[PDB]
Protein backbone atom coordinates (compact mmCIF):
# COMPACT_ATOMS: atom_id res chain seq x y z
CA UNK A 1 0.00 0.00 0.00
CA UNK A 2 2.95 2.27 -0.83
CA UNK A 3 1.56 5.68 -1.87
CA UNK A 4 1.74 6.28 -5.62
CA UNK A 5 3.44 9.45 -6.88
CA UNK A 6 3.69 10.56 -10.50
CA UNK A 7 6.84 12.37 -11.45
CA UNK A 8 8.80 13.20 -14.58
CA UNK A 9 11.93 14.88 -15.89
CA UNK A 10 11.92 18.24 -17.63
CA UNK A 11 14.57 20.59 -18.97
CA UNK A 12 16.64 21.44 -22.04
CA UNK A 13 17.75 18.88 -24.63
CA UNK A 14 21.08 17.07 -23.85
CA UNK A 15 21.07 18.21 -20.22
CA UNK A 16 20.68 14.61 -19.10
CA UNK A 17 17.03 13.71 -18.57
CA UNK A 18 17.25 10.26 -20.11
CA UNK A 19 20.52 9.48 -18.31
CA UNK A 20 19.08 10.63 -14.99
CA UNK A 21 15.97 8.49 -15.53
CA UNK A 22 18.10 5.40 -16.13
CA UNK A 23 20.36 6.32 -13.21
CA UNK A 24 17.53 6.74 -10.71
CA UNK A 25 16.02 3.32 -11.49
CA UNK A 26 19.42 1.59 -11.46
CA UNK A 27 20.63 3.08 -8.19
CA UNK A 28 17.32 2.72 -6.36
CA UNK A 29 17.01 -0.87 -7.53
CA UNK A 30 20.48 -1.80 -6.31
CA UNK A 31 19.89 0.05 -3.06
CA UNK A 32 16.28 -0.64 -1.98
CA UNK A 33 15.27 -3.37 -4.47
CA UNK A 34 13.49 -2.88 -7.80
CA UNK A 35 9.82 -2.04 -8.28
CA UNK A 36 7.36 -4.89 -8.86
CA UNK A 37 7.29 -5.65 -12.59
CA UNK A 38 3.91 -6.52 -14.12
CA UNK A 39 3.15 -8.62 -17.18
CA UNK A 40 3.81 -6.43 -20.24
CA UNK A 41 4.90 -8.39 -23.31
CA UNK A 42 4.46 -6.35 -26.51
CA UNK A 43 2.33 -7.50 -29.43
CA UNK A 44 4.42 -8.29 -32.53
CA UNK A 45 1.39 -7.64 -34.75
CA UNK A 46 1.81 -4.47 -36.87
CA UNK A 47 -0.33 -1.53 -35.72
CA UNK A 48 -1.82 0.84 -38.32
CA UNK A 49 -1.67 4.53 -37.32
CA UNK A 50 -4.79 5.90 -35.65
CA UNK A 51 -6.21 9.41 -35.35
CA UNK A 52 -5.17 11.38 -32.31
CA UNK A 53 -2.29 13.12 -30.62
CA UNK A 54 0.91 11.23 -30.95
CA UNK A 55 3.09 11.49 -27.81
CA UNK A 56 6.48 9.83 -27.47
CA UNK A 57 6.94 8.90 -23.82
CA UNK A 58 9.16 6.55 -21.84
CA UNK A 59 7.88 5.29 -18.50
CA UNK A 60 9.75 3.64 -15.67
CA UNK A 61 8.91 2.80 -12.11
CA UNK A 62 11.08 2.83 -9.01
CA UNK A 63 10.52 2.56 -5.28
CA UNK A 64 11.96 4.12 -2.17
CA UNK A 65 11.29 2.37 1.16
CA UNK A 66 8.12 4.44 1.65
CA UNK A 67 6.96 5.35 -1.85
CA UNK A 68 6.27 4.04 -5.31
CA UNK A 69 7.07 6.33 -8.23
CA UNK A 70 5.76 6.33 -11.78
CA UNK A 71 8.19 8.34 -13.86
CA UNK A 72 7.71 9.77 -17.36
CA UNK A 73 10.48 11.00 -19.68
CA UNK A 74 10.14 12.29 -23.30
CA UNK A 75 12.66 12.43 -26.18
CA UNK A 76 12.07 16.00 -27.34
CA UNK A 77 10.73 19.40 -26.40
CA UNK A 78 7.60 18.99 -28.63
CA UNK A 79 6.76 15.83 -26.72
CA UNK A 80 7.17 17.58 -23.39
CA UNK A 81 4.80 20.36 -24.45
CA UNK A 82 2.07 17.89 -25.51
CA UNK A 83 2.54 15.60 -22.49
CA UNK A 84 2.37 18.50 -20.04
CA UNK A 85 -0.72 19.97 -21.63
CA UNK A 86 -2.48 16.69 -22.36
CA UNK A 87 -0.33 13.72 -21.33
CA UNK A 88 -1.71 10.53 -19.83
CA UNK A 89 -0.47 11.26 -16.29
CA UNK A 90 -0.53 14.58 -14.44
CA UNK A 91 2.78 15.01 -12.62
CA UNK A 92 2.61 15.39 -8.84
CA UNK A 93 6.16 16.67 -9.13
CA UNK A 94 8.76 17.35 -11.78
CA UNK A 95 12.54 16.93 -11.70
CA UNK A 96 14.10 19.80 -13.61
CA UNK A 97 17.42 18.68 -15.05
CA UNK A 98 19.94 21.48 -15.67
CA UNK A 99 23.45 20.85 -16.98
CA UNK A 100 26.04 22.76 -14.89
CA UNK A 101 28.05 23.14 -18.10
CA UNK A 102 25.30 25.16 -19.92
CA UNK A 103 23.34 26.64 -17.05
CA UNK A 104 19.63 27.31 -17.70
CA UNK A 105 18.81 27.28 -21.43
CA UNK A 106 15.66 28.25 -23.45
CA UNK A 107 13.79 25.00 -22.83
CA UNK A 108 14.71 25.30 -19.12
CA UNK A 109 12.66 28.51 -19.01
CA UNK A 110 9.94 27.20 -21.32
CA UNK A 111 9.37 24.05 -19.27
CA UNK A 112 9.11 26.02 -16.03
CA UNK A 113 6.59 28.40 -17.64
CA UNK A 114 4.57 25.48 -18.98
CA UNK A 115 4.84 23.94 -15.55
CA UNK A 116 3.26 26.97 -13.90
CA UNK A 117 0.59 27.10 -16.61
CA UNK A 118 -0.54 23.47 -16.49
CA UNK A 119 -0.31 23.32 -12.71
CA UNK A 120 2.77 21.25 -11.89
CA UNK A 121 2.64 21.64 -8.10
CA UNK A 122 6.30 20.98 -7.24
CA UNK A 123 9.71 21.16 -8.91
CA UNK A 124 12.97 19.65 -7.65
CA UNK A 125 16.23 20.47 -9.44
CA UNK A 126 18.98 18.09 -10.46
CA UNK A 127 22.10 20.07 -11.37
CA UNK A 128 23.70 17.56 -13.74
CA UNK A 129 27.17 17.02 -15.27
CA UNK A 130 28.93 18.22 -12.09
CA UNK A 131 31.61 15.63 -12.92
CA UNK A 132 32.71 18.14 -15.56
CA UNK A 133 33.00 21.12 -13.20
CA UNK A 134 35.78 21.75 -10.69
CA UNK A 135 34.60 25.14 -9.57
CA UNK A 136 32.24 25.44 -6.62
CA UNK A 137 31.70 29.12 -7.37
CA UNK A 138 30.34 28.28 -10.84
CA UNK A 139 28.01 25.67 -9.37
CA UNK A 140 26.75 28.31 -6.95
CA UNK A 141 26.18 30.79 -9.76
CA UNK A 142 24.15 28.27 -11.82
CA UNK A 143 22.06 27.41 -8.74
CA UNK A 144 21.31 31.11 -8.17
CA UNK A 145 20.28 31.48 -11.82
CA UNK A 146 17.97 28.48 -11.50
CA UNK A 147 16.36 29.72 -8.27
CA UNK A 148 15.71 33.14 -9.79
CA UNK A 149 14.17 31.55 -12.91
CA UNK A 150 11.82 29.39 -10.76
CA UNK A 151 10.74 32.35 -8.70
CA UNK A 152 10.00 34.25 -11.92
CA UNK A 153 7.15 31.79 -12.47
CA UNK A 154 6.09 31.73 -8.84
CA UNK A 155 7.78 28.49 -7.88
CA UNK A 156 9.46 28.94 -4.50
CA UNK A 157 13.02 29.28 -5.78
CA UNK A 158 14.55 29.96 -2.38
CA UNK A 159 12.95 26.83 -0.91
CA UNK A 160 13.61 24.57 -3.87
CA UNK A 161 15.81 21.52 -3.29
CA UNK A 162 18.75 21.41 -5.73
CA UNK A 163 20.96 18.34 -5.92
CA UNK A 164 24.46 18.53 -7.44
CA UNK A 165 25.19 15.35 -9.34
CA UNK A 166 26.27 13.36 -12.35
CA UNK A 167 23.69 11.08 -13.90
CA UNK A 168 26.29 9.41 -16.10
CA UNK A 169 28.83 8.63 -13.39
CA UNK A 170 26.02 7.39 -11.15
CA UNK A 171 24.66 5.21 -13.97
CA UNK A 172 28.18 3.85 -14.48
CA UNK A 173 28.24 2.83 -10.82
CA UNK A 174 30.60 5.40 -9.27
CA UNK A 175 29.67 5.18 -5.56
CA UNK A 176 30.31 8.88 -4.81
CA UNK A 177 27.91 9.95 -7.50
CA UNK A 178 25.40 7.22 -6.70
CA UNK A 179 24.96 8.93 -3.34
CA UNK A 180 23.65 12.04 -5.11
CA UNK A 181 20.92 10.00 -6.78
CA UNK A 182 19.85 8.71 -3.33
CA UNK A 183 19.86 12.31 -2.11
CA UNK A 184 17.53 13.21 -5.01
CA UNK A 185 15.20 10.32 -4.17
CA UNK A 186 15.26 11.55 -0.57
CA UNK A 187 13.89 14.88 -1.74
CA UNK A 188 11.21 13.20 -3.85
CA UNK A 189 10.17 11.47 -0.60
CA UNK A 190 10.24 14.57 1.61
CA UNK A 191 9.51 17.51 -0.65
CA UNK A 192 6.52 16.18 -2.61
CA UNK A 193 3.57 15.78 -0.22
CA UNK A 194 1.59 12.56 -0.56
CA UNK A 195 -1.07 13.47 -3.14
CA UNK A 196 -4.67 13.81 -1.94
CA UNK A 197 -6.83 10.74 -2.56
CA UNK A 198 -9.95 11.35 -4.67
CA UNK A 199 -12.27 9.98 -1.95
CA UNK A 200 -10.90 12.66 0.43
CA UNK A 201 -11.69 15.65 -1.77
CA UNK A 202 -14.96 17.58 -1.70
CA UNK A 203 -17.78 15.82 -3.52
CA UNK A 204 -18.08 16.42 -7.26
CA UNK A 205 -20.29 14.71 -9.87
CA UNK A 206 -20.32 15.67 -13.60
CA UNK A 207 -23.91 15.32 -14.79
CA UNK A 208 -24.22 12.94 -17.76
CA UNK A 209 -28.03 12.65 -17.92
CA UNK A 210 -31.27 13.78 -16.33
CA UNK A 211 -34.40 11.68 -15.72
CA UNK A 212 -37.85 12.18 -14.24
CA UNK A 213 -38.69 9.93 -11.30
CA UNK A 214 -41.38 9.35 -8.65
CA UNK A 215 -43.87 11.20 -10.84
CA UNK A 216 -42.53 14.70 -10.26
CA UNK A 217 -39.01 14.24 -8.85
CA UNK A 218 -35.66 14.25 -10.66
CA UNK A 219 -32.58 12.02 -10.76
CA UNK A 220 -29.24 12.94 -12.32
CA UNK A 221 -26.63 10.40 -13.31
CA UNK A 222 -22.87 10.40 -13.67
CA UNK A 223 -19.67 9.09 -12.22
CA UNK A 224 -18.68 10.43 -8.81
CA UNK A 225 -15.39 12.13 -9.71
CA UNK A 226 -14.38 12.82 -6.13
CA UNK A 227 -15.50 12.64 -2.52
CA UNK A 228 -18.68 11.13 -1.12
CA UNK A 229 -22.33 12.12 -1.42
CA UNK A 230 -24.68 11.06 1.39
CA UNK A 231 -28.44 11.28 1.65
CA UNK A 232 -29.46 14.41 3.53
CA UNK A 233 -26.44 16.45 2.37
CA UNK A 234 -26.97 19.62 0.34
CA UNK A 235 -25.39 19.99 -3.08
CA UNK A 236 -24.89 22.93 -5.42
CA UNK A 237 -25.74 22.50 -9.09
CA UNK A 238 -23.11 24.52 -10.87
CA UNK A 239 -22.55 25.82 -14.39
CA UNK A 240 -24.63 26.84 -17.46
CA UNK A 241 -27.67 28.12 -15.49
CA UNK A 242 -27.80 30.07 -12.23
CA UNK A 243 -26.28 28.07 -9.39
CA UNK A 244 -28.95 26.13 -7.53
CA UNK A 245 -29.01 24.37 -4.20
CA UNK A 246 -30.74 21.06 -3.51
CA UNK A 247 -30.78 18.13 -1.04
CA UNK A 248 -29.73 14.57 -1.92
CA UNK A 249 -32.66 12.28 -1.01
CA UNK A 250 -31.22 9.07 -2.43
CA UNK A 251 -28.33 7.57 -4.38
CA UNK A 252 -29.59 5.21 -7.09
CA UNK A 253 -27.49 2.17 -8.08
CA UNK A 254 -29.02 -0.44 -10.38
CA UNK A 255 -32.43 -1.21 -8.98
CA UNK A 256 -32.02 0.04 -5.46
CA UNK A 257 -31.62 3.22 -3.45
CA UNK A 258 -28.50 3.65 -1.32
CA UNK A 259 -27.52 5.92 1.53
CA UNK A 260 -24.28 7.05 -0.16
CA UNK A 261 -22.21 7.16 -3.34
CA UNK A 262 -18.38 7.24 -3.43
CA UNK A 263 -15.69 8.41 -5.87
CA UNK A 264 -15.51 6.08 -8.86
CA UNK A 265 -19.09 4.83 -8.73
CA UNK A 266 -21.71 5.32 -11.42
CA UNK A 267 -24.79 6.54 -9.62
CA UNK A 268 -28.05 8.43 -9.96
CA UNK A 269 -28.67 11.19 -7.47
CA UNK A 270 -32.22 12.00 -6.40
CA UNK A 271 -32.60 15.74 -5.80
CA UNK A 272 -35.33 17.46 -3.81
CA UNK A 273 -37.19 20.42 -5.30
CA UNK A 274 -35.70 20.07 -8.77
CA UNK A 275 -37.81 19.93 -11.90
CA UNK A 276 -36.44 18.14 -14.96
CA UNK A 277 -36.36 21.43 -16.91
CA UNK A 278 -34.14 23.02 -14.25
CA UNK A 279 -31.05 20.86 -14.70
CA UNK A 280 -29.01 19.61 -17.63
CA UNK A 281 -26.09 17.57 -18.91
CA UNK A 282 -22.75 19.33 -18.34
CA UNK A 283 -23.64 20.91 -15.05
CA UNK A 284 -21.94 19.52 -11.95
CA UNK A 285 -23.18 18.52 -8.53
CA UNK A 286 -20.75 19.69 -5.86
CA UNK A 287 -20.31 20.26 -2.15
CA UNK A 288 -21.67 23.79 -1.63
CA UNK A 289 -19.09 26.56 -2.00
CA UNK A 290 -16.29 24.45 -3.48
CA UNK A 291 -16.55 25.12 -7.21
CA UNK A 292 -17.66 28.23 -9.10
CA UNK A 293 -19.00 28.83 -12.59
CA UNK A 294 -16.81 30.88 -14.99
CA UNK A 295 -17.15 32.13 -18.56
CA UNK A 296 -13.71 33.61 -19.10
CA UNK A 297 -10.34 31.94 -18.60
CA UNK A 298 -6.71 31.86 -19.62
CA UNK A 299 -5.50 28.55 -20.98
CA UNK A 300 -2.55 26.83 -22.59
CA UNK A 301 -3.58 24.92 -25.73
CA UNK A 302 -2.06 22.42 -28.14
CA UNK A 303 -3.57 22.35 -31.64
CA UNK A 304 -3.36 18.95 -33.36
CA UNK A 305 -1.43 18.66 -36.65
CA UNK A 306 -2.98 17.33 -39.85
CA UNK A 307 -1.05 14.07 -39.27
CA UNK A 308 -2.73 13.73 -35.87
CA UNK A 309 -6.06 14.14 -37.64
CA UNK A 310 -6.60 17.77 -36.70
CA UNK A 311 -7.30 20.89 -38.78
CA UNK A 312 -5.83 21.23 -42.27
CA UNK A 313 -5.68 25.03 -42.23
CA UNK A 314 -4.83 27.71 -39.62
CA UNK A 315 -7.49 29.56 -37.63
CA UNK A 316 -7.64 33.28 -36.87
CA UNK A 317 -8.82 35.51 -34.03
CA UNK A 318 -12.49 35.13 -35.04
CA UNK A 319 -12.48 31.30 -34.63
CA UNK A 320 -15.36 29.95 -32.56
CA UNK A 321 -15.00 26.26 -31.67
CA UNK A 322 -16.56 23.81 -29.23
CA UNK A 323 -14.87 23.56 -25.82
CA UNK A 324 -15.49 20.18 -24.28
CA UNK A 325 -15.54 20.23 -20.46
CA UNK A 326 -16.18 16.91 -18.69
CA UNK A 327 -19.51 15.97 -20.25
CA UNK A 328 -20.57 18.68 -22.68
CA UNK A 329 -19.64 21.10 -25.46
CA UNK A 330 -19.78 24.86 -24.98
CA UNK A 331 -19.13 27.41 -27.72
CA UNK A 332 -16.60 30.14 -27.06
CA UNK A 333 -14.60 32.95 -28.65
CA UNK A 334 -10.82 33.38 -28.23
CA UNK A 335 -8.12 36.03 -27.94
CA UNK A 336 -4.61 35.27 -29.18
CA UNK A 337 -1.37 36.75 -27.74
CA UNK A 338 -0.66 40.17 -29.21
CA UNK A 339 1.43 39.89 -32.33
CA UNK A 340 -0.19 36.56 -33.16
CA UNK A 341 -2.62 36.63 -36.08
CA UNK A 342 -3.20 32.96 -36.80
CA UNK A 343 -2.62 29.56 -35.20
CA UNK A 344 -1.16 26.72 -37.24
CA UNK A 345 -1.94 23.04 -36.91
CA UNK A 346 0.71 21.68 -34.53
CA UNK A 347 1.11 24.95 -32.61
CA UNK A 348 0.75 25.52 -28.90
CA UNK A 349 -0.30 28.90 -27.50
CA UNK A 350 -1.77 30.79 -24.59
CA UNK A 351 -5.41 31.45 -25.39
CA UNK A 352 -7.92 33.67 -23.63
CA UNK A 353 -11.34 32.08 -23.89
CA UNK A 354 -14.86 33.48 -23.36
CA UNK A 355 -17.61 30.83 -23.25
CA UNK A 356 -21.23 31.54 -24.28
CA UNK A 357 -22.41 30.33 -20.89
CA UNK A 358 -20.60 29.53 -17.66
CA UNK A 359 -19.00 26.18 -16.80
CA UNK A 360 -17.87 24.89 -13.36
CA UNK A 361 -14.10 25.09 -13.42
CA UNK A 362 -10.90 25.60 -11.42
CA UNK A 363 -7.31 26.15 -12.47
CA UNK A 364 -5.89 22.95 -13.87
CA UNK A 365 -9.08 21.61 -15.46
CA UNK A 366 -8.35 19.94 -18.83
CA UNK A 367 -10.56 20.35 -21.90
CA UNK A 368 -10.74 19.34 -25.53
CA UNK A 369 -11.39 21.57 -28.52
CA UNK A 370 -13.59 19.92 -31.11
CA UNK A 371 -15.19 20.41 -34.52
CA UNK A 372 -18.29 18.30 -35.04
CA UNK A 373 -17.21 16.08 -32.16
CA UNK A 374 -13.79 15.56 -33.70
CA UNK A 375 -10.91 16.60 -31.43
CA UNK A 376 -8.75 19.35 -32.97
CA UNK A 377 -7.10 20.65 -29.81
CA UNK A 378 -6.33 20.04 -26.15
CA UNK A 379 -5.94 22.57 -23.39
CA UNK A 380 -5.74 23.27 -19.70
CA UNK A 381 -7.27 26.11 -17.70
CA UNK A 382 -4.27 28.14 -16.53
CA UNK A 383 -6.16 30.91 -14.80
CA UNK A 384 -9.89 31.51 -14.28
CA UNK A 385 -10.93 35.11 -14.92
CA UNK A 386 -14.67 35.61 -14.53
CA UNK B 1 0.25 -31.99 -44.78
CA UNK B 2 -1.38 -29.18 -46.79
CA UNK B 3 -4.40 -30.74 -48.51
CA UNK B 4 -7.48 -28.68 -49.38
CA UNK B 5 -10.59 -29.91 -47.58
CA UNK B 6 -8.47 -31.64 -44.90
CA UNK B 7 -5.79 -29.29 -43.50
CA UNK B 8 -7.52 -26.13 -44.68
CA UNK B 9 -10.83 -25.32 -46.29
CA UNK B 10 -11.66 -23.38 -49.42
CA UNK B 11 -14.26 -20.67 -48.80
CA UNK B 12 -17.41 -21.14 -50.89
CA UNK B 13 -18.03 -17.40 -51.28
CA UNK B 14 -14.53 -15.90 -51.28
CA UNK B 15 -14.21 -12.21 -50.46
CA UNK B 16 -11.99 -9.46 -51.74
CA UNK B 17 -9.24 -8.40 -49.37
CA UNK B 18 -9.32 -5.09 -47.52
CA UNK B 19 -6.01 -3.83 -48.94
CA UNK B 20 -5.17 -4.67 -52.55
CA UNK B 21 -1.51 -5.48 -53.13
CA UNK B 22 -0.89 -7.56 -50.02
CA UNK B 23 -1.72 -11.16 -49.09
CA UNK B 24 -4.30 -10.80 -46.33
CA UNK B 25 -3.95 -12.90 -43.18
CA UNK B 26 -6.93 -12.37 -40.91
CA UNK B 27 -7.35 -13.93 -37.46
CA UNK B 28 -10.79 -14.35 -35.90
CA UNK B 29 -10.61 -14.67 -32.10
CA UNK B 30 -12.13 -13.90 -28.70
CA UNK B 31 -10.14 -12.86 -25.61
CA UNK B 32 -12.28 -15.29 -23.60
CA UNK B 33 -11.27 -18.31 -25.68
CA UNK B 34 -8.60 -20.72 -24.33
CA UNK B 35 -8.00 -22.14 -27.77
CA UNK B 36 -7.33 -18.66 -29.13
CA UNK B 37 -4.95 -18.18 -26.20
CA UNK B 38 -3.11 -21.46 -27.02
CA UNK B 39 -2.79 -20.32 -30.65
CA UNK B 40 -1.42 -16.90 -29.65
CA UNK B 41 2.23 -17.64 -28.84
CA UNK B 42 2.44 -19.46 -32.18
CA UNK B 43 0.99 -16.43 -33.94
CA UNK B 44 3.35 -14.18 -32.00
CA UNK B 45 6.47 -16.00 -33.15
CA UNK B 46 5.05 -16.08 -36.70
CA UNK B 47 4.52 -12.30 -36.59
CA UNK B 48 8.17 -11.68 -35.72
CA UNK B 49 8.99 -12.52 -39.34
CA UNK B 50 6.11 -11.14 -41.42
CA UNK B 51 6.90 -11.08 -45.16
CA UNK B 52 6.81 -7.62 -46.75
CA UNK B 53 3.99 -8.65 -49.09
CA UNK B 54 1.45 -9.81 -46.50
CA UNK B 55 -0.84 -7.80 -44.24
CA UNK B 56 -1.91 -9.30 -40.88
CA UNK B 57 -5.12 -8.12 -39.21
CA UNK B 58 -7.11 -9.34 -36.26
CA UNK B 59 -10.87 -9.46 -36.55
CA UNK B 60 -12.30 -10.36 -33.12
CA UNK B 61 -15.51 -12.43 -33.23
CA UNK B 62 -18.72 -10.55 -32.48
CA UNK B 63 -21.58 -12.79 -33.65
CA UNK B 64 -23.11 -12.72 -30.16
CA UNK B 65 -23.39 -10.24 -27.30
CA UNK B 66 -20.78 -11.95 -25.14
CA UNK B 67 -17.95 -12.02 -27.66
CA UNK B 68 -18.89 -8.58 -28.96
CA UNK B 69 -17.62 -7.09 -25.65
CA UNK B 70 -14.15 -8.48 -26.25
CA UNK B 71 -14.47 -7.32 -29.84
CA UNK B 72 -15.39 -3.77 -28.80
CA UNK B 73 -12.52 -3.71 -26.28
CA UNK B 74 -10.07 -4.70 -29.00
CA UNK B 75 -11.22 -2.18 -31.61
CA UNK B 76 -11.21 0.41 -28.84
CA UNK B 77 -7.59 -0.33 -27.94
CA UNK B 78 -6.75 0.08 -31.64
CA UNK B 79 -8.79 3.25 -31.92
CA UNK B 80 -6.85 4.71 -29.00
CA UNK B 81 -3.50 3.44 -30.34
CA UNK B 82 -2.62 1.20 -27.37
CA UNK B 83 -3.39 -2.32 -28.67
CA UNK B 84 0.31 -3.12 -28.97
CA UNK B 85 0.68 -2.53 -25.23
CA UNK B 86 -2.61 -3.98 -24.04
CA UNK B 87 -3.29 -7.03 -26.24
CA UNK B 88 -1.13 -9.64 -24.55
CA UNK B 89 -1.56 -8.46 -20.98
CA UNK B 90 -5.34 -8.30 -21.52
CA UNK B 91 -5.16 -11.81 -22.88
CA UNK B 92 -2.91 -12.84 -19.94
CA UNK B 93 -5.16 -11.17 -17.38
CA UNK B 94 -8.22 -13.11 -18.53
CA UNK B 95 -6.68 -16.47 -19.38
CA UNK B 96 -3.84 -16.88 -16.84
CA UNK B 97 -5.10 -14.77 -13.99
CA UNK B 98 -8.82 -15.05 -13.41
CA UNK B 99 -9.75 -11.47 -14.13
CA UNK B 100 -13.36 -10.91 -15.15
CA UNK B 101 -12.83 -8.45 -18.00
CA UNK B 102 -15.91 -9.32 -19.96
CA UNK B 103 -17.82 -6.06 -20.13
CA UNK B 104 -17.46 -2.32 -20.74
CA UNK B 105 -16.92 -1.27 -17.12
CA UNK B 106 -14.17 -3.75 -16.15
CA UNK B 107 -12.40 -3.21 -19.48
CA UNK B 108 -12.42 0.53 -18.82
CA UNK B 109 -10.97 -0.10 -15.36
CA UNK B 110 -8.28 -2.27 -16.89
CA UNK B 111 -7.38 0.40 -19.42
CA UNK B 112 -6.73 3.04 -16.75
CA UNK B 113 -3.53 1.07 -16.12
CA UNK B 114 -2.35 2.24 -19.55
CA UNK B 115 -3.17 5.91 -19.15
CA UNK B 116 -6.57 5.74 -20.85
CA UNK B 117 -9.24 7.76 -19.00
CA UNK B 118 -12.55 5.94 -18.47
CA UNK B 119 -14.52 8.70 -20.23
CA UNK B 120 -12.43 8.30 -23.38
CA UNK B 121 -12.64 4.51 -23.24
CA UNK B 122 -16.43 4.81 -22.89
CA UNK B 123 -17.02 7.24 -25.74
CA UNK B 124 -14.86 5.07 -27.97
CA UNK B 125 -16.40 1.73 -26.94
CA UNK B 126 -19.80 2.71 -28.30
CA UNK B 127 -18.68 5.05 -31.08
CA UNK B 128 -19.97 4.63 -34.63
CA UNK B 129 -16.46 3.71 -35.83
CA UNK B 130 -16.11 0.78 -33.42
CA UNK B 131 -19.69 -0.27 -34.14
CA UNK B 132 -18.80 -0.22 -37.87
CA UNK B 133 -15.84 -2.54 -37.14
CA UNK B 134 -18.15 -4.92 -35.26
CA UNK B 135 -20.51 -4.94 -38.26
CA UNK B 136 -17.63 -5.64 -40.68
CA UNK B 137 -16.47 -8.45 -38.41
CA UNK B 138 -19.91 -10.01 -38.47
CA UNK B 139 -20.23 -9.49 -42.22
CA UNK B 140 -17.04 -11.44 -43.00
CA UNK B 141 -17.82 -14.17 -40.51
CA UNK B 142 -21.17 -14.83 -42.17
CA UNK B 143 -19.71 -14.77 -45.67
CA UNK B 144 -16.77 -17.01 -44.72
CA UNK B 145 -19.28 -19.18 -42.82
CA UNK B 146 -17.25 -19.30 -39.61
CA UNK B 147 -19.01 -21.13 -36.80
CA UNK B 148 -16.50 -20.22 -34.09
CA UNK B 149 -12.90 -19.44 -33.11
CA UNK B 150 -9.99 -19.57 -33.62
CA UNK B 151 -9.89 -19.23 -37.38
CA UNK B 152 -7.29 -17.75 -39.69
CA UNK B 153 -8.49 -16.63 -43.10
CA UNK B 154 -5.97 -16.24 -45.94
CA UNK B 155 -6.51 -13.83 -48.86
CA UNK B 156 -10.24 -14.11 -48.18
CA UNK B 157 -10.41 -17.57 -49.70
CA UNK B 158 -8.86 -20.12 -47.31
CA UNK B 159 -9.75 -20.99 -43.74
CA UNK B 160 -7.22 -22.49 -41.34
CA UNK B 161 -8.21 -23.82 -37.94
CA UNK B 162 -6.27 -25.27 -35.05
CA UNK B 163 -4.43 -23.97 -32.00
CA UNK B 164 -0.81 -25.05 -32.54
CA UNK B 165 2.20 -24.53 -34.80
CA UNK B 166 0.50 -26.60 -37.50
CA UNK B 167 -1.59 -23.49 -38.08
CA UNK B 168 1.36 -21.27 -38.96
CA UNK B 169 2.92 -24.06 -41.04
CA UNK B 170 -0.25 -24.29 -43.14
CA UNK B 171 -0.41 -20.46 -43.33
CA UNK B 172 3.08 -20.29 -44.83
CA UNK B 173 2.12 -22.92 -47.38
CA UNK B 174 -0.98 -20.94 -48.36
CA UNK B 175 0.91 -17.63 -48.39
CA UNK B 176 3.50 -19.11 -50.74
CA UNK B 177 0.71 -20.68 -52.81
CA UNK B 178 -0.90 -17.28 -53.35
CA UNK B 179 2.42 -15.79 -54.45
CA UNK B 180 1.91 -17.62 -57.75
CA UNK B 181 -0.83 -15.74 -59.65
N1 LIG C 1 29.90 14.00 -18.51
C1 LIG C 1 28.58 13.78 -18.30
N2 LIG C 1 27.82 13.53 -19.39
C2 LIG C 1 26.49 13.30 -19.24
C3 LIG C 1 25.88 13.34 -17.91
N3 LIG C 1 24.57 13.08 -18.08
C4 LIG C 1 24.36 12.90 -19.41
N4 LIG C 1 25.51 13.04 -20.09
C5 LIG C 1 25.70 12.93 -21.55
O1 LIG C 1 25.07 14.05 -22.19
C6 LIG C 1 24.38 13.60 -23.37
C7 LIG C 1 22.88 13.86 -23.30
O2 LIG C 1 22.30 12.95 -22.37
P1 LIG C 1 20.72 12.59 -22.36
O3 LIG C 1 20.29 12.02 -21.03
O4 LIG C 1 20.35 11.65 -23.48
O5 LIG C 1 20.13 14.07 -22.55
P2 LIG C 1 18.55 14.39 -22.66
O6 LIG C 1 18.26 14.97 -24.02
O7 LIG C 1 18.26 15.46 -21.63
O8 LIG C 1 17.73 13.15 -22.36
C8 LIG C 1 24.63 12.10 -23.48
O9 LIG C 1 25.77 11.87 -24.31
C9 LIG C 1 24.99 11.70 -22.07
O10 LIG C 1 25.78 10.52 -22.04
C10 LIG C 1 26.77 13.60 -16.77
O11 LIG C 1 26.30 13.63 -15.60
N5 LIG C 1 28.08 13.81 -17.05
MG1 LIG D 1 16.52 12.11 -23.60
Amino acid sequence: TKPHVNVGTIGHVDHGKTTLTAAITTVLAKTYGGAARAFDQIDNAPEEKARGITINTSHVEYDTPTRHYAHVDCPGHADYVKNMITGAAQMDGAILVVAATDGPMPQTREHILLGRQVGVPYIIVFLNKCDMVDDEELLELVEMEVRELLSQYDFPGDDTPIVRGSALKALEGDAEWEAKILELAGFLDSYIPEPERAIDKPFLLPIEDVFSISGRGTVVTGRVERGIIKVGEEVEIVGIKETQKSTCTGVEMFRKLLDEGRAGENVGVLLRGIKREEIERGQVLAKPGTIKPHTKFESEVYILSKDEGGRHTPFFKGYRPQFYFRTTDVTGTIELPEGVEMVMPGDNIKMVVTLIHPIAMDDGLRFAIREGGRTVGAGVVAKVLG
Amino acid sequence: SNAAGKDYTVIANPGKVEVPGKIEVREFFWYGCPHCFKLEPHMQTWLKQIPSDVRFVRTPAAMNKVWEQGARTYYTSEALGVRKRTHLPLFHAIQVNGQQIFDQASAAKFFTRYGVPEQKFNSTYNSFAVTAKVAESNKLAQQYQLTGVPAVVVNGKYVVQGEDGKVTQVLNYLIEKERKA
